[PDB]
């Protein structure tokens, strides 16, 4: 009944719980800030919200039946597992995210999906997936760049939703910085709205100024805040890319450094050129055949029994 | 008056074409200095999160390097698939339950007094429980505590089998060993944590019966994490 | 009087003047060529600095530059005779003798400013002397980018002059200081050289990507130099922090009590300060053996040489003991020696003070020893478990002792029998 | 039709934003994706250039770390100023002539056969010029060549003094030693490359007069990279 | 120090901010100088390790 937190069922369940968490984090703000998505596709996101809630409950049950190792042996007792669950901040976060808040629909109307904003707390589970996958993937660099790109996409989408909400609050058409108008034949279509909001948010988070200049004080402050956020985002992106490239090239860099050390020594001490060719060919043979690492140092890492 | 100036300063630091041209000469100096200064700070902050990000994921980088080196070694050595999965599971266990760093390089810097204090805190009662080391001096027991060496095993691993040469004493810290027959089944006794074995063979005895030779095959049920004195 | 190219403290300062003059030329020649700032009201003052630049360039060909000690086969040549002919046959004289020949105008001094190696040598000296030398590289690349913009603005002013003030869209005028105008133009075009509805011609659109690439390359170099500088600055702090929380995680895993946890944290913090390194052996092993020996004989040689126990022995013995001395820091109120203990080691004091806690019922100071005092040497000539300590010795504060274990003494004695017989005679 | 398209592509992917704004609900997210690709591209160049400039400037970084560490140590322990100057000069000499990394560590990566061949190539003619090893088996001489150890020195450094244990032989590969009196001011014999003085002492001859005791003070007048056989 | 860094050039340049909030500026301004004096007092009452003894004179 108990599942190994290192096995394969746990990982696919991590995927299964990562799905609705991302769905909430992406759609709640979107269908709260636009009110044309919420109005049109009511039953779609009634069924989807029901599915997300039941998956959250199943995640609670799975975490009650997860299991841990004590004295090196995985625990298979229900009471101990339940007590271990009911001891961490994760249990409090999950309970907070699982409280029924839909009862405010009768109190606030069907135009307010922000009431389901407490579901934006299971994100740690999602994070856990993106950790476990990083261990189990074949080429980690592709996965990590995809994860970074997805994070940037989520942030840009949130910025677009916030910009549209601010534009609605100020009023469509009150100035040239706001969203143009909801009465145009094209701008009131919920496709033009979302795509133009994405375009504006992307153009604002990235190098600033290309969008129409602000008019009011709140817009002036919002532009500066978005510029700061975009600067931080781009710095994070370049730092991650630099770390990727350094990690990928570290092995070749160290092997090359070994080669230059040998070559410098053989240039210092006058060595016959034939032996220089021989050692260079030996190093090339080591590199091409993937035998560039020393067996002894490799085996040093392992424990004595496995060694 | 404040917010417009803040936005203008942001634009001047960031870009150079998003503001009306500096029609006065003294404004050109301000704009040029703003651009150079802003590019300076932007390079500085970008380098800052670059270095921080590189530092954040470095233990993972070395761990992946060790795993890749292991896999390459046992790829060009035609090691069987069972051993492949066993070592992969071992490294998975190491990363999952954080144990990548070893105890010997963690405390390699502390002076002998603090090492002795922490070591007698970790395991002194267990050593005092040892039959031979029971009524001996505190200085000797301190000398025998700093010489313990960690050894962590895996489920099914055999700590020692019958007929093997015994030159170690093993104290179970957090684990569960078992005395099995030569066939590996028919459990005889289960040694929980705090217990020990091979204490009589660690010291040479005139005319010992089973001289430096184990007399029982004992293995790990789960993970063992026991200490050894040579 | 041959001078030292390094650590002379005057050659570097004169290289500072020479590199300043070279920078003056390299930055003023484009301005004098493009801008008509060489007015009659300033021609004389500019040409006076030109004369001084010629004179300092001459000083960089002969005289002071003439004298320079070097090394051949390990031997340092400092006789003011042989490198008179070594310089004239060296590359330094080759890049000279053409950078000073007589030949305002752009081509007038472009071949007359080529000393790119003198500035590199000044760089090397600066990073050799200056401690915070990492930021110097980035300020160097900043000067490089500013010089690139300076050249890009001088070329723009030349193009405007050749095209006419008020001829095409991109030209400027000379109502104000045109230098800052052209600098602003160059900076603006460094990122803004595009535009679909403005097809200038087939020679401007094509190189816009080239200038954008040059800007991106310089910008990436900027970012890389920042990242390298930050890493070099924070490497030690990160290493110390990482060791500290690794120890803390270990001790939290093993449920170490709060008091000893505080003591080890105090040791970590106090050793991080005033040392900068968690242990000294890892530095010493990388050192050459003779350097280590000289360090040992210059740090704590006179203290051990006056010890009455090792009087009359040879020098290799005591040298090897000095090499095997291990440093240790004791916290305040720490029992360095306990009463009724083996007391095998031999401690010397290098910084701090220690007190012998005696008296009628203990907890009473009898005598305090200060820096330069050894104690416990009588135990180094003992046998296994035969030197039970007499009293208690406690460190008054944060003391710095040099321990020499008896086992190390035995290992050293293995190779010295003529001192071993003397030591055993003293013990007897 | 191609030049205009290429110009639009190179202006959109550099994120200049000098192109006409999208107007038809399909150009919008196309330009969004183009901006994303341009951001990723620029991140790629900056990361690649940073990694290249870091890798190309790594030896100087380690050397600067070692020099700052040793300077800080010698300032902390209050060593003599003259020794401070000596150590700084020795380190700058080692960096200038690219001798910073010790030969054992440099050659540790090579295989045993190649290392032995290189060792025979570099110093085996010199080991055949010593008086004791003139008529000797080449097989033993190969091992003797393999057993040589490098020793670097500094001006004014003393090699053996007098009345020492004298258990080594020194082969002067580079530099120039000197034989001086008890007061190191008068010079008698200035040795050169290829010479040797500790040949008899290592082979302890029965009945040797003044055995295993150096009989002359030898000091380095230059830097004198020597090789020692124990 | 934070107040004296980000709230002095905002009054030397925005003449309306001072003219409006002069009373608050005066109060915080006198408090800053009082704390500056107390800085001298504290700096005079800090020890320093001499051979690890933590001088308390």
């Amino acid at each position: 009944v108990v599942i190994d937190p290192s096995g394969n069922t746990y990982y696919n369940w991590l995927f299964c719980i990562t799905l609705p968490v991302m769905y909430n984090w992406t759609m709640i703000i979107a269908r709260a800030c636009f009110d044309e998505l919420q109005s049109d596709y009511l039953e779609y996101w009634l069924a989807f919200d029901y599915l997300s809630d039941v998956v959250y409950l199943l995640d609670m049950f799975v975490r009650t039946r997860t299991g841990y190792l004590e004295q090196g042996l995985l625990v298979k007792e229900e009471r101990k597992l339940i007590d271990k669950y009911k001891s961490t901040f994760q249990f409090k976060l999950d309970v907070l995210s699982v409280i029924p808040t839909d009862l405010l629909y009768i109190k606030f109307g069907w135009n307010y999906p922000e009431i389901r904003l407490n579901r934006l707390l299971r994100i740690s589970r999602m994070f856990e997936f993106f950790q476990r996958t990083e261990t189990r993937t074949n080429y980690p660099n592709i996965f990590r760049i995809s994860n970074l790109v997805m994070y940037i996409i989520i942030i840009i989408h949130w910025n677009a939703c916030v910009y549209f909400s601010i534009s609605k609050a100020i009023g469509f058409g009150n100035d040239t910085w706001v969203y143009p108008d909801v009465n145009d034949p094209d701008f009131g279509r919920l496709a033009r709205k979302y795509v133009y909001s994405l375009y504006w948010s992307t153009l604002t988070l990235t190098t600033i100024g290309e969008t129409p200049p602000p008019v009011r004080d709140s817009e002036y402050f919002f532009v500066v805040a978005d510029f700061l956020i975009g600067v931080l985002i781009f710095a994070t992106i370049v730092g991650n890319i630099g770390s990727m490239i350094s990690n990928m090239n570290a092995a070749r860099a160290e092997f090359q450094a070994r080669i230059d050390a040998i070559k410098q020594y053989m240039h210092f001490r006058n060595v016959s050129k034939d032996m220089e060719k021989r050692v260079i060919k030996w190093f090339d043979y080591l590199w091409t055949n993937k035998k560039t690492v020393d067996e002894r140092e490799v085996l040093k890492y392992l424990p004595d029994k496995l060694r | 008056k404040y917010v417009y100036s803040l936005y203008w300063s942001t634009l001047t630091l960031t870009t150079i074409g998003e503001t009306p041209p500096p029609v006065r000469d003294s404004e050109y100096f301000f704009v040029v200095a703003d651009f150079l200064i802003g590019v300076l700070i932007f390079a500085t902050i970008v380098g800052n999160i670059g270095s921080m990000i590189s530092n954040m994921n470095a233990a993972r980088a070395e761990f992946q390097a060790r795993i890749d080196a292991i896999k390459q070694y046992m790829h060009f050595r035609n090691v069987s698939k069972d051993m492949e999965k066993r070592v992969i599971k071992w490294f998975d266990y190491l990363w999952t339950n954080k144990k990548t760093v070893d105890e010997r390089e963690v405390l390699k810097y502390l002076p002998d007094k603090l090492r002795a204090e922490i070591a007698i805190n970790v395991h002194l009662d267990t050593l005092k429980k040892v039959r031979i080391f029971a009524d001996c001096e505190a200085g000797l027991l301190v000398e025998l505590v700093l010489k313990l060496q960690p050894q962590v095993y895996s489920p099914g691993d055999y700590i020692c089998k019958k007929g093997d040469i015994g030159r170690e004493m093993y104290i179970i810290k957090e684990g569960k060993l078992a005395v099995v027959a030569d066939d590996g089944i028919t459990q005889f006794v289960v040694l929980s944590d705090g217990s020990y074995f091979g204490e009589i063979s660690i010291l040479n005895i005139k005319g010992s019966k089973a001289g430096n030779r184990r007399t029982a095959n004992i293995k790990s049920i789960g993970y063992s994490d026991l200490f050894c004195l040579s | 009087q041959s001078i030292d190219p390094l650590t002379n403290l005057m050659y570097i300062l004169w290289l500072f003047f020479v590199v300043l003059a070279w920078n003056w030329n390299c930055w003023l020649i484009p301005v004098r060529w493009a801008f008509p700032y060489q007015t009659p009201d300033n021609i004389h003052l500019w040409l006076l600095m030109d004369y001084l630049c010629d004179l300092i360039y001459l000083l960089d060909i002969t005289v002071f530059q003439m004298r320079l000690q070097f090394v051949r086969g390990g031997d340092i040549i400092t006789d003011k005779k042989e490198m008179r002919n070594n310089y004239v046959k060296s590359q330094r004289f080759k890049m000279d003798m053409l950078c000073l020949l007589p030949l305002v105008n752009p081509l007038l001094r472009l071949p007359r400013c080529l000393k790119y190696m003198a500035f590199f040598e000044f760089n090397n000296r600066l990073e050799s002397i200056l401690s915070k030398a990492y930021v110097y590289r980035v300020i160097r690349t900043t000067a490089y980018l500013l010089y690139s913009l300076h050249l890009n603005s001088c070329l723009y002013y030349w193009a405007s002059a050749y095209e006419g003030l008020g001829s095409t869209h991109w030209v400027y005028d000379g109502v104000g200081n045109s230098y800052i105008r052209c600098y602003y133009w160059a900076v603006k075009t460094l990122i803004t050289i595009g535009g679909l509805p403005d097809p200038r011609t087939l020679f401007e659109i094509v190189f816009q990507g080239l200038n954008y690439f040059t800007g991106v390359f310089a910008f990436s170099v900027m970012i890389g130099q920042m990242r390298d500088v930050v890493g070099a600055a924070t490497a030690g702090q990160t290493y110390y922090r990482s060791c500290m929380d690794s120890t803390v995680k270990y001790m939290n895993f093993y449920k170490i009590p709060r008091s000893v946890q505080n003591r080890v944290k105090t040791w970590y913090e106090y050793t991080w300060h005033s040392q900068g390194m968690l242990d000294e052996s890892e530095l010493m092993v990388q050192l050459p053996d003779k350097m280590r020996l000289d360090l040992a004989i210059d740090v704590n040689y006179s203290i051990v040489s006056k010890v009455a126990l090792f009087q009359g022995c040879d020098r290799q013995m005591i040298f090897d003991m000095l090499k095997r001395l291990r440093s240790v820091v004791y916290l305040p109120n720490d029992y360095v020696c306990k009463k009724g203990e083996i007391g095998r080691e031999m401690y010397i004091i290098q910084a701090g003070q220690v007190q012998v806690l005696g008296g009628p019922d203990g907890k009473s100071v009898l005598v305090t020893l200060k820096a330069g005092s050894v104690f416990g040497e009588i135990s180094l000539l003992a046998v296994g478990g035969g030197n039970r300590r007499t009293a208690n010795v406690v460190a008054h504060g944060f003391t710095n002792l040099f321990i020499l274990d008896k086992k190390d003494l035995n290992e050293i004695l293995v190779h010295y029998p003529e001192s071993q017989k003397l030591l055993r005679k003293k013990a007897r």
